[PDB]
């Protein structure tokens, strides 16, 4: 018949090949597809809803599980003092790890964008103060006091009515992409810190709790794009299931 | 799509259409 | 304008004054089964004003050291008012709902709450609901950090006293029984726990109210 | 249509009463709506950054591990040259947690079966991998009547032959498959015996898959078989949150209680990295 | 036409004399006439469930186990290395009550051999298939002349190889094939031998088969020949009733008379599940 | 063409081979109530197919001796059926009613019965009915003779096995409770006793069947 | 139907015609 040859590359079974394959049932119809609401088109959709970020991630013991969704605010001494600090890095282990975010990014190798997180008060309607919000860009280490953390991007947050206010942490970097950051070479990728510091005070008048929460919510731009599919690192199994 | 049998079944899974809807899920507000 | 709100329906009306908007589940309204999703060849019944209509369920206190609770639908409705005697007599059946959930204090108390709807809770290891045991797990291994991706809304102290949200139909199939499957759970947790000095009123109940909407049977028989 | 990611437009400093982009209420339940040209002072980027490896064919069209069959000559599983095995999905973990991120979902299937000895050797052998639908008789033994597979599909290869692969049909009576169901399978009491039938879904009970070493006497090698699999026309609805604890039983949520565990990295203090 | 099933007309209550849908006369020999839309109060469905598994060609098109040759080394069988295989569909269960449901079937065939070692491992060796037309000379050795095939058609193949298949016309000298025939093939007087004659229908005698391992002496190891059969172009005329006992002889509807068992399962009382 | 029948309402069929017509009460099918009638303020429910199907009441038999039965409406079916549960869970009530009365015997046996209805039946001195004492003043001082006035048929044995009446909604008010008024009443009175000779069937049961039809309630409250 | 030699009992099954006659056994009544 018809000559042909065969190039290196035969016998191979090639997970990610997409091929044609001879069907099993010859003339088959399946059941018809009624509409059901909730529809995704793509994992970019669901990337962009608000989750709970674990800031306060200081506890490990069961009964206190809990406790890492906020962190605590009380009155001081008016000296500027600081309240939290962390990393802001999706891909790398650590308060980004328990939003959809987070996880779904452990997928993909790669991404690129601004991310968004959003601050809500949880205290009593006659508690009133403000707050600044500093993110360093890379290069800079931790600010040792307010008055050098304020040199970066920031944002000064009033309570009010309006209980949430956004602080937007826009994609400055060198490169187009980023790969996830890691201890070691790959800091290189680190995107830098972000710092919450007190402005004024937390005033309370007499008969008012003194503390109160916040809780944080993270999530990603319009232009947040994730390539290079991968597995991820964490395997939820010890054997046979 | 690449198709040489009798059934649409078998074909390759090809290239989809590039659609976003994220106010389903982010700004489901009346 | 969104901060007063009237929701009427059927011969019941709710009002509230301290509001925060209105969530509908997945923009997407409840509406009837049309002519090329149904299955069944008998015509179904239509109650229509005789089970649309607001439910009060139970009322469930607010502890400072408290976890939370959870319900299932259609559940809590089948041995109430004329929703429940139809289900018992009907095998098919299919409905949306509006939930309404209220908890209000004064301008001294603090606290948020997280209301969410998950559809099809499997739960690992009635009317009034149950009460959670591993809240940070959510009883069934995954975290209640990712919970908003879901349909909720929040009940926070020092803006609003209520949460609304609308859920249609949501199933694989365009009928089903209501007395073997339960299509979603409400879920009602303290975020940040409540707080108030000695002397202030210690009762905060929590009370839900639901209204069933766009209700249909077919398969009659014998009640069940 | 989003073909790339979004645009940065110029943004100049804004001094002015009554419009207040940055403050919001998430009480109300919708994501944040101010964009970086306008909270901070922005440039024009044309972005030119494809998004078409997110999407649900680029996310789920990849091969995985799904199955595991033993036919050993001495021991207890399978002694007499043929086994019987359940079609399931969550039998391994890195598969399971990637397709339980959704409630329903409608795919086809490209299915893959590796064969070898258990150290990794080729030897010259003939099997018949038989599919076996829900209600049809399953084999009992090596030279069972049933093996004629007069109208049940079924495959004749050998191991020297490169892997045998076929394609897969929605055999569902329902609209979509479904992972998690929260109910019973029957109109019963539901006093204790029902509970372990808590959460089976008739409607993913697709058959049985069957091997056999096609002959009268026992073999003279033992062989493994590995079954993959591969979605494609993929159709996804109603997200939920991703697990967290480990897998301890099929088509079960259970997790271990006594051992429960965070879903991150710890640190020490709340002010120090 | 019959492209998907039948919809559903809306339907009101009637009350009205004359016009009675519900009442019948079986005894006349028609099925019925009335509807779910004439008994009981309906809605409209649009059907568009398709039809187009349950064609004849759909049912039929399917490869099932006919044959069984053995060339074993020691034995009584066929210890000198060839076989003779007269061709005939009746040999099996399970083909054979598919086939039995009509009286006259027209169809091509594609038949396909698959040989391998009582063990089920595969050995190089070579063989002849040949297929012998009635009237042509048949081998009777494993050396014989007739093996020269110089007319009639023949397949050289080897173990190793991926089993040979070809595809075959319709040679009936009748219109179609006849699995029942009630008469006699000869004018005689039907004494007692012609009995054995009973049912003996000329018209579906097609031939033989024969195979053979090519070579002078005997071979190294034994062998095992399985011939599968598929139908493609298939026609039916006039279904009958399907069968109910079990089977004794090839070509023959005996039955086991002193063992009869009734089609079903069976229950206690009649007014009890 | 008027001797075979088949009468067919909601998931419920009725065959006859051998019927008498059919009388419709008065010359005026049943329906609902039109805007100029009504008095309420709130929107009616309509149930439709799940209220509007045929009821099997009971068996009573006839003897040689026997007096007569009668029946209360709508009494009998508020125990029975959604139509029990939606009498029950409204205050006020409005439908027709279609009768079927079944008594089939040989061609040896003879006998006349008088099937009829009477509204507003006052009885002077449940879903099972009574047997009359009085027979010949209806218990209530009124001649059987002139009850052919009423919607009426006959069940003659030599002819016909069953009756068939009509009854629209017959009341001086819209809407009325069905709990504490009885819009009419049924009576079966045997005119010409049953005979037969010995060695022949001597059960000759007499079943009631009926269906409401255009249903209507309003008024909902808790289930009295 | 896809054929490759000179002889047309060679080819494939194909698609056939979907139609129907119930009327020949379930209604024989002249
Ligand atoms: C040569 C024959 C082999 C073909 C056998 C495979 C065909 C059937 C595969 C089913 C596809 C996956 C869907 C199955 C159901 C669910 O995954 C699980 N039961 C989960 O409960
Ligand atoms: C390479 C040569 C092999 C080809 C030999 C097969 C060709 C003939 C097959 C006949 C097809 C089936 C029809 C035969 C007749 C009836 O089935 C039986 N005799 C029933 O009595």
């Amino acid at each position: 018949g018809f000559p042909t040859e065969l190039k290196p590359g035969t016998n191979q079974f090639l997970t990610t090949d997409d091929g044609v394959s001879a069907p099993i049932l010859p003339n088959f119809h399946p059941t018809p597809c009624i509409h059901i609401p909730g529809e995704v088109r793509n994992l970019l959709e669901l990337c962009q809803v608000e989750t709970i970020l674990e800031v306060n991630n200081v506890p490990t013991n069961a009964t206190s599980l809990m406790e890492r969704l906020r962190f605590p605010v009380s009155a001081q001494a008016g000296k500027g003092e600081l309240c939290a600090v962390f990393r802001a890095d999706p891909g790398r282990n650590g308060p980004w790890q328990s939003t959809l975010l987070g996880q779904l990014c452990g997928y993909y190798t790669q991404w690129s964008g601004s991310l968004e997180v959003t601050f809500m008060f949880t205290g009593s309607f006659m508690a009133t103060g403000k707050m600044l919000i500093a993110y360093t860009p890379p290069g800079g280490p931790l600010p040792k006091d307010r008055a050098t953390a304020m040199l970066g991007t920031h944002v000064i947050w009033d309570f009010g009515l309006q209980s949430s206010v956004t602080l937007v942490i826009p994609w400055i970097s060198n490169t187009h992409y980023r790969a996830h950051a890691r201890d070691g070479v790959f800091d290189y990728y680190t995107t830098g810190l972000v710092s919450i510091w007190y402005q004024t005070n937390y005033v309370v008048p007499i008969g008012a709790p003194n503390t109160a929460y916040i809780i944080a919510l993270a999530a990603a731009q319009k232009n947040f794009t994730m390539k290079l599919c991968k597995d991820a690192s964490d395997i939820l199994q010890t054997g046979t299931i | 799509t690449i198709n040489y049998y009798k059934d649409s079944y078998a074909a390759t899974a090809g290239k989809q259409s590039l659609k976003q809807d994220p106010d389903k899920f982010a700004n489901p507000v009346k | 304008s969104d901060r007063v709100a009237q929701l009427t329906i059927g011969n019941s009306t709710i009002t509230t004054q301290e509001a925060a908007n209105i969530i509908v589940g997945y923009g997407e309204w409840p509406s009837y089964c049309s002519d090329s999703d149904a299955t069944a060849v008998d015509k179904p019944t239509r109650p229509d004003v005789s089970v649309n209509r607001f439910y009060t369920l139970d009322t469930k206190l607010w502890e400072k050291s408290s976890k939370g609770w959870y319900w299932k639908f259609p559940d809590v409705l089948t041995e109430t008012g004329v929703f429940g005697q139809n289900a018992q007599f009907h095998y098919l059946y299919r409905s949306g709902f509006c939930i309404h959930v209220q908890c209000n204090a004064s301008k001294f108390h603090q606290g948020a709450l997280l209301v969410a709807v998950l559809p099809e809770y499997v739960i690992g290891t009635g009317a009034d609901g149950f009460e959670l045991q591993h809240p940070y797990v959510l009883d069934a291994g995954i975290p209640i950090s990712q919970l908003t991706v879901c349909p909720h809304q929040w009940i926070n102290l020092r803006t609003n006293n209520c949460a609304t949200i609308i859920v249609p139909y949501i199933n694989a199939l365009p009928f089903d029984s209501a007395l073997n499957h339960c299509n979603f759970g409400l879920l009602v947790v303290p975020i940040s726990p409540l707080d108030y000095d000695q002397g202030a009123t210690p009762v905060i109940p929590i009370t839900i109210t639901l209204a069933p909407m766009c209700s249909e049977f077919a398969g009659l028989r014998q009640a069940v | 249509p989003a073909p790339t990611g979004q645009d940065t437009q110029v943004s100049s400093h804004r001094l002015d009463t009554g419009k207040v982009p940055a403050l919001q209420a998430a009480e109300i339940g919708a994501s944040s709506n101010a964009s970086d040209e306008s909270m901070i002072e922005t440039r024009c980027v044309l972005n030119s950054h494809s998004t078409a490896e997110t999407t649900l064919d680029s996310f789920f069209s990849r091969a995985g591990l799904v199955g595991e069959i033993d036919l050993p000559l001495k021991g207890t599983t399978n002694p007499n040259g043929y086994a019987n095995w359940d079609i399931d999905i969550t039998g391994y973990a890195q598969m399971r947690r990637k397709v339980e991120l959704f409630t329903y979902m409608r795919f086809d299937a490209e299915f893959t079966f590796v064969a070898c000895t258990p150290t990794g050797e080729v030897v010259p052998q003939l099997l018949q991998y038989m599919f076996v639908p829900p209600g049809a008789p399953k084999p009992d033994s090596r030279e069972s009547l049933a093996w004629q597979t007069a109208t049940n599909p079924s495959v004749f290869v050998k191991l020297s032959d490169p892997p045998a692969q076929v394609s897969v049909p929605f055999m569902s009576p329902a609209s979509a498959y479904q992972w998690f169901y929260d109910g019973y399978p029957t109109f019963g009491e539901h006093k204790q015996e029902k509970d372990l039938e808590y959460g089976a879904c008739p409607n993913n009970m697709m058959g049985t898959f069957s091997v056999r070493t096609v002959g009268t006497s026992k073999s003279k090698y033992p062989l493994v078989v590995r079954i993959y699999m591969r979605m494609k026309h993929v159709r996804a609805w109603i997200p939920r949150p991703m697990r967290n604890q480990n897998y301890l039983f099929k088509a079960n949520p259970n997790y271990a209680g006594n051992s429960i565990k965070p879903t991150g990295t710890s640190r020490t203090a709340i002010t120090t990295l």
